[PDB]
């Protein structure tokens, strides 16, 4: 299957080059797989979910993203034009409020509600976390999606928008997660994207085009846009039965296109996930 | 983290 005119990141998941347009994936499409977006919520009645899309947990008063960062990121995943897994199953846990921010305590919470939720969810090819937040170091929020990693979840996280080592930032720091850096449109690391050994992949995180709240849509940039393009070619991936929750981040750092950025610092990976799909 | 599309992690 063929999406012709796709978004630049989705193009760019499936090439080997940059400035392609078109998007190459199986037709398969990550069907029997879930996403569990942690964050500020998902807009579930967004008709480029159609029906895919579930509220399954708030730690607020409402359900709803009224912030619209979750859904954007929701979107990458898995909507039906900006989506890498466009027939995979998406479950939101608001764990962030409508400013985009919350504590360690409810995050760390959020995450090990997934732990237990996935269980009885019917998602026969695997479950995959992304997790598009962060901040300064925290050992609990590092233990927490060790924990989460080791339920059998495919964890992704965002390696952080500061432009320094993601060795002193929460979740990205956690050795075992799926740590992500974003990169842009010609190749080179963003300009915000964190590095570090503790990186193991890097997605397109620059202008990214997705799902916002109101039906709408909107393009922002961040290693946020990066983490779930990696979050979305892991259920695609596993539904494919090319890979598994604990192998996961493995595979697609040894399927990488290597070698291609530019902008890199010294210790961090040179890889960019790629879905490995030629016609 | 949140907010309006952005991303996070730090
Ligand atoms: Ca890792
Ligand atoms: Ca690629």
């Amino acid at each position: 299957a063929a999406q012709t005119n796709a978004p630049w990141g989705l193009a760019r998941i499936s090439s080997t080059s940059p400035g392609t347009s078109t998007y190459y994936y199986d037709e398969s499409a990550g069907q029997g797989s879930c996403v569990y977006v942690i964050d500020t919520g998902i807009e579930a009645s967004h008709p480029e979910f159609e029906g895919r899309a579930q509220m399954v947990k708030t730690y607020y008063y409402s359900s709803r993203d009224g912030n619209g960062h979750g859904t954007h990121c929701a979107g990458t995943v898995g909507s039906r034009t900006y989506g890498v897994a466009k027939k995979t199953q998406l479950f939101g846990v608001k764990v962030l409020d409508d400013n985009g921010s919350g504590q360690y305590s409810t995050i760390i919470a959020g995450m090990d509600f997934v732990a237990s939720d996935k269980n009885n969810r019917n998602c026969p090819k695997g479950v995959v976390a992304s997790l598009s937040l962060g901040g300064g170091y925290s050992s609990s929020v590092n233990s927490a999606a060790a924990r989460l990693q080791s339920s059998g979840v495919m964890v992704a996280v965002a390696a952080g928008n500061n432009n320094a080592d993601a060795r002193n930032y929460s979740p990205a720091s956690e050795p075992s997660v799926c740590t992500v850096g974003a990169s842009d449109r010609y190749d080179r690391r963003s300009s915000f994207s964190n590095y570090g050994s503790v990186l193991d992949i890097f997605g397109p995180g620059t202008s990214i085009l997705s799902t916002w709240i109101g039906g709408s849509t909107r393009s922002i940039s961040g290693t946020s846009m990066a983490t779930p393009h990696v979050a979305g070619l892991a259920a695609y991936l596993m539904t494919l039965g090319k890979t598994t929750a604990a192998s996961a981040c493995r595979y697609i750092a040894d399927t990488a296109n290597k070698g291609d950025l530019s902008n890199i610092p010294f210790g961090t990976v040179n890889l960019l996930a790629y879905n490995n799909y030629q016609a | 983290v949140a907010q309006g599309g952005a991303a996070g992690l730090a």
